[PDB]
């Protein structure tokens, strides 16, 4: 029953790809602010 | 009830006075302003007025006190058989009490005490004029009017209490000084004390300068002693202080004292409370406090970097200790780039020495979980008296409504009553502290509830700082958070800090202190004494955040330490100036920078005491290690002593200079700027535990310690006896302490009792010689522990004292019966015996309250509304304790010394201890009361009536004729009817009889203990050393069982009781030592444990006495055995419990 | 070799943990510094006890 | 238990999931100051 | 017959590590430059 366990982990990782780039611009434009 | 306090216990505040002078419109103001003269002094200058108080000479007839003291000391000495020093002692006492200045001070103290007594706990609020010499006091509410001839000073009751305490302390100082001088090699130094008193009272400098001088007296004296008697290291401590500029006379007097004897200078200069206390400049003081709590000495980035370094060293020390204690590294995770040496050491589970100087390598080591946060504090901490604020909404209750109305022009929206308790114990009773894990849950998350983010700063009383120092009372939630964090730090991590661990193990502590004392004089171990002043208002969040994080990860309590590591920035701080309230905008304080401050960089004094200790130890270790010098950090508070050992490469001067420079540099990178006056190096003087040490030998605190619920005669006398006992335990001579205590006890009796009792010299003597052991007021006379260190039976000593009194003085036995008034209890009270093995079964009439245990327990059981308390008191603890005591009272050879031992390791003992903690909280007893004002009046009346009686208690003729040992055993037989055995300890004085061997006869040579002196002793030898020689209740029970089996004590009933004790837990299966190092022992004994140590102490005390009496020893002296019946043979047959045990068990405790 | 390939994941996790903690230290102190003298709320910095 | 040690790893990641989110809100409201 | 589906997340893990460090210096240097 590991296959399902892997897939749920894989999607959670995919939740790290978009979330970071959804805040990479947010945090880096702070530098543009300063 | 008005004017509750009978002694100075609060800071001297003036804002009330200023408010009443100009503001306020209450009725008392009309009366107050009416009785103020034109030359109205300010409250800040109250001491300038009380100095002028003069009493008419010899107003109180205290000659009876003099004669009584003479007789009492003569009796004590004669009982001790040291007849060659009674002359000295009673002559000294008579001289002390006959001196003009001393008598004047004593009379002033008596007048102050009587005036205080006549107004404290008075339902009346406008007590009329009271005459105090040339002053005319006048009381109004909590304000006092003092007038001499034409000048007046509107004061607060606290100011008058401060003046009274100053007079009392001066009385103590003078009496102790005379007595001490009478027993020194160098003659009376009372003249210097009087000269200092006059000089200081002659100071007319402004408030601030005068109190700066008073504060500096002691450190300047240390500097003076230091700059003269340093051999290796230099010293400039004396240079910083300005005493020689402001008050040249005081400087000259201090230098003269130094010339006479440095020990005497440190002795007298240590007094700091015998001089009027300052009135805190609350405006400036509070502004400075708030500013100091928000200043940034160092840039936050640098502070964070140094915090990382401190984290590295903390990791290193913790890992070293863990390895040393378990031979394996704790669970750690090695970051990428970790050094190879670290990997190898972790794999082999050892600690390479190279790490000690390479702490940086541990920056790549992370310690994982090692324990769990104990979010369940024991009652020992919850049950306390530390005032706390229930929540924010209670802040309006720390101010006066009238002051707020006048200062701002708007009412104060004070609700009808405080919404919550006022003290920790009340919170526990109310049931607030029953779901602590939920209470601390916000801390775990990291969002302390807004309602729990307010702190009230309080000024500290009896401090000689005009600006004042504040300690903080805090909300219940923050208080419990602090308690839990402190317990965790002190129990789980601190013991593992190798370098810091060797400062709490008394064995290592004592060994280190002894080594330091032995090596200081040789000039190979000098000491650096750092005394941080801004330590409390020091640490910033940046410095401690890394260690806070490491602790959080170490205990698996997410962000539990970091939350309090950064909390101050979100907290509201206010100053309890009851008449300087902050503005209230929306029911919350408004920042103004003087009274209120929302958000600061630190949580103030008290908080994070242990964590700050860890950080200080860390950076000190860093500073010392990098210069490659042996060190032994020794200290817990803001003052720490650094012991540095000599290096064969460089002299102590260069080593000290380098160490001081390194300490400066490293304390600099902590926001803890260290100034010159806070640090000094010395090879002659060092301090530990608030106790000086000159050239190794301690400096006695005779002149300082002896100058230190509802009130009662018994309570005051008990406090006096405890203070004198502590002084005796210190390096103070037993004779000095005993004579001073006798004088003070007579003074205390004079203050309270009416003339009929006082002018009854025989009665007064008998009262002073009847100790609590036989039933009576505590006295310094009846105290065997004064001269000894171990446990000792006081009963034989008391009987010996009474016997000697009867034989020597004119007191008749009938009078002793009258005073003793023995009253055997109708039925045995086994609990009292078990909790105090060496006491008779008699009615302790003078005790402030008896049987009160059930009153407190019953009060707690009801009116609780809690859960922890409910499960803690399912059935009466007192009744079960009585059951257990009765159960233990069935040993056919009844041996209370073990009944106490067995009873000690039972849950019921812990329960009684918790009840004792509860009653100790004055709030609980007052809550139990169901006022105290009448209670004291009734109490005073009963005692005053009791001894005025002429009734007899029990014919004592049969009990004051033979050996006090045999007599005491007979008395116990009578007062329990059970031939109690196993606890009576003979009295050394009657057991032996010292004899000098100059006139020794062959008859005296048969049996004795001989003392061989290497050379003639002298007074100088008495101050210089010579050359001659939780679940832990399961382990102690196990070692007790092993003790019994080794002795072959195997009894089925005892075994069952012991196994029950286990299963309810869960388990299933120095004063004379310096002379002592000057003589040699003698083991040539025929019959005779600890009692032998008492005999040795008495033997060397004989020599001490003969030396101090202007005598010398030429030949060894023997200790013959006088009373034969005072010797016995003990078998300790067995603990046949007879009737089967019925205690069962609790299982609720722990 | 079914577990050794897993331990390296754990060490990878723990390495990130320190990364996160350093982020938290820095951000927490910035916010705390600006919170002096203001009524800024005390935002949580850890989800909850399990 | 071979699969438990990874099961505990999951929720350990889940802590990060919001541990940043609560940082996201505080940083975002920090901008509103400026 | 399952190890093949786990080597592809670790290779991605490194790719996600380099980004983490690549922004570590960025965030840290921002604090100092303040
Ligand atoms: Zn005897």
């Amino acid at each position: 029953i590991l296959g399902e366990n892997i897939k749920i982990l894989d999607r959670s990782m995919k939740t790290m790809m978009e979330t970071m780039k959804l805040m990479m611009e947010k945090v880096d434009l702070l530098y543009a602010s300063t | 009830i008005n004017r509750t306090d009978q002694s100075l216990k609060n800071p001297l505040l003036g804002t009330e006075v200023s408010f009443c002078l100009k503001s306020s419109s209450l009725p008392h103001h009309v009366r107050a302003l009416g009785q103020i003269k034109a030359r109205n002094l300010a409250s800040c200058d109250y001491y300038l007025l009380f100095r002028q108080v003069v009493l008419p000479p010899e107003v109180y007839p205290i000659g009876v006190l003099i004669r009584a003291a003479e007789a009492i000391l003569t009796v004590i000495v004669s009982a001790w058989k040291l007849d060659h020093m009674t002359k000295t002692l009673y002559s000294s006492v008579r001289y002390a009490l006959t001196n003009p200045r001393v008598r004047a001070q004593l009379e002033l103290h008596i007048a102050y005490q009587r005036i205080v007594g006549q107004v404290s706990y008075s339902r009346e609020a406008d007590i009329g004029p009271k005459r105090l010499g040339n002053m005319s006091l006048q009381f109004i509410q909590s304000l006092v009017i003092a007038t001499i001839d034409t000048t007046s000073c509107l004061m607060t009751y606290n100011h008058f209490l401060a003046a009274a305490d100053t007079a009392k302390s001066r009385c103590h100082l003078l009496i102790a000084s005379v007595v001490q001088g009478a027993l020194w090699e160098q003659g009376s130094f009372l003249d210097h004390i009087i000269n200092m008193i006059d000089i200081i009272d002659s100071i007319n400098l402004p408030h601030d300068d005068y109190f700066t001088i008073i504060k500096s007296i002691f450190p300047y004296s240390q500097g003076l002693v230091m700059g003269r008697h340093n051999v290796s290291v230099s010293s400039d401590f004396a240079s910083v202080f300005a005493i020689p500029e402001l008050c040249p006379q005081l400087d000259s007097l201090l230098k003269k004292l130094l010339q006479l004897d440095p020990v005497l200078l440190l002795m007298v200069s240590s007094v700091q409370k015998s001089w009027y206390f300052p009135e805190i400049r609350m405006v400036d003081g509070s502004r400075e406090q708030l500013h100091k709590m928000r200043v940034e000495l160092e840039t936050p980035q640098a502070l964070l970097s140094y915090g990382h370094t401190l984290l590295s060293i903390f990791r290193a020390e913790f890992i070293k200790g863990y390895v040393s204690k378990n031979a394996k590294w704790p669970p750690v995770h090695l970051l990428p780039g970790c050094d190879k040496s670290i990997k190898n050491a972790r794999e082999l589970g050892r600690w390479s020495p190279a790490f000690d100087r390479r702490w940086q390598l541990f920056e790549k080591v992370v310690i994982l979980r090692i324990a769990d946060l104990d979010m369940d504090p024991d009652f020992n901490d919850i049950v306390s008296d530390k005032a706390i604020i229930s929540s924010r909404r209670d802040w309006v209750f720390e101010y006066n409504a009238a002051a707020f109305w006048k200062k701002y022009g708007e009412r104060l929206e004070r609700p009808p009553a405080r919404s919550g308790p006022s003290r920790l114990v009340n919170a526990l009773i109310d049931g607030r502290l029953d779901n602590i894990p939920a209470l601390l849950e916000p801390f775990y998350r990291g969002a302390v509830e807004f309602e729990d983010r307010l702190t009230v700063l309080v000024p500290k009383e009896k401090e000689l700082k005009v600006k004042g120092r504040f300690f903080s009372k805090q909300t219940l939630a923050i208080r419990i958070y602090q308690v839990v964090a402190e317990a965790a730090l002190k129990n789980e991590v601190m013991p593992y800090l190798k370098t810091h661990s060797m400062t709490m193990s008394s064995t290592a502590l004592t060994h280190l202190l002894n080594r330091l004392s032995h090596t200081i004089t040789k000039g190979d171990s000098f000491v650096i004494n750092l005394d941080y002043s801004s330590w409390c208002n020091g640490f910033r969040p940046e410095l401690q955040a890394p260690i806070c994080r490491q602790l959080d990860q170490m205990f698996n309590c997410g962000y539990f330490f970091r939350t309090g590591c950064t909390l101050p920035c979100f907290t509201t701080f206010i100053i309890q100036d009851r008449f300087n309230p902050p503005y209230s905008l929306s029911g919350e304080p408004v920042e103004d920078g003087v009274t209120c401050a929302v958000g600061t960089k630190t949580m103030g004094e008290g908080m994070r005491q242990k964590l700050w200790t860890i950080l200080t130890s860390c950076w000190e270790i860093i500073a010392l290690r990098e210069i490659n010098v042996t060190f032994n950090i020794l200290g817990q508070g803001d003052n720490q002593t650094i012991i540095i050992h000599k290096s064969a490469s460089q002299n102590n001067q260069l080593l000290a200079e380098r160490a001081l420079g390194a300490l400066y540099k490293h304390a600099r990178l902590a926001g803890h700027n260290l100034k010159v006056e806070e640090c000094w190096v010395s090879d002659c003087l060092y301090e530990y535990g608030k106790k000086l040490f000159f050239r190794g030998v301690p400096v006695p605190g005779c002149l300082k310690q002896l100058s230190r619920l509802f009130p009662n005669l018994y309570s005051k006398l008990a406090c006096l006896t405890s203070s004198c006992l502590s002084a005796a335990m210190a390096d103070t001579s037993p004779w000095v302490a005993l004579a001073t205590g006798v004088c003070l006890y007579l003074i205390e009796l004079y203050v309270e009792l009416p003339p009929a009792i006082i002018q009854d010299e025989s009665l007064l003597t008998t009262l002073c010689l009847v100790g609590p052991s036989i039933g009576g007021l505590p006295t310094p006379a009846t105290l065997p522990s004064v001269f000894f260190r171990g446990m000792s039976d006081p009963l034989p000593f008391q009987l010996a004292l009474l016997q000697t009194l009867i034989k020597t003085t004119g007191v008749t036995c009938s009078l002793v019966n009258r005073v003793v008034k023995l009253r055997i209890a109708p039925y045995p009270d086994w609990l009292s015996l078990v909790t105090d093995p060496t006491s008779l079964n008699i009615a302790q009439v003078y005790r402030p309250e008896r049987q009160i245990r059930r009153w407190i327990e019953e009060a707690i059981a009801t009116s609780s509304h809690s859960s922890r308390i409910a499960t803690f008191f399912q059935q009466p603890l007192t009744e079960m304790a009585q059951l257990l005591a009765r159960d233990l009272s069935t040993m056919m050879p009844l041996r209370p010394r073990d009944m106490s031992a067995l009873f000690a390791l039972s849950n019921v003992a812990y329960g009684l201890s918790i009840i004792d903690l509860f009653q100790k909280s004055s709030t609980v007893v007052s809550a139990s009361q169901a006022d105290v004002a009448l209670e004291s009046v009734r109490y005073k009346e009963s005692i005053i009536q009791g001894l005025l009686d002429t009734t007899e208690g029990y014919n004592m003729q049969p009990y004051l004729e033979g050996c006090t040992y045999l007599a005491a055993k007979q008395l116990r037989r009578l007062t329990w009817g059970r031939d109690l055995v196993g606890v009576t300890m003979p009295f050394v004085a009657e057991q032996f009889h010292p004899h000098s061997s100059v006139g020794a006869k062959a008859e005296l040579y048969l049996d004795a203990i001989i003392y061989c002196p290497q050379e003639t002793l002298r007074s100088h030898h008495l101050t210089t050393r010579g050359d001659q020689p939780a679940a832990n209740l399961v382990k102690d029970t196990l070692v007790l069982h092993q003790w019994y089996k080794v002795r072959k004590v195997t009894d089925p009933h005892l075994n069952t009781l012991m196994a029950r004790f286990l299963l309810e837990k869960g388990y299933t299966s120095g004063y004379v030592n310096i002379l002592s190092t000057w003589l040699r022992f003698s083991s040539d004994y025929l019959h005779s444990t600890i009692h032998f140590q008492h005999v040795f102490t008495y033997g060397c005390l004989y020599a001490d006495s003969v030396i101090r009496s202007g005598g010398v020893i030429s030949t060894p002296y023997l200790l013959s055995a006088s009373c034969k019946t005072c010797f016995e043979k003990i078998d300790s047959e067995e603990f046949v419990l007879a009737c089967e045990p019925q205690y069962r068990g609790a299982e609720w405790l722990i």
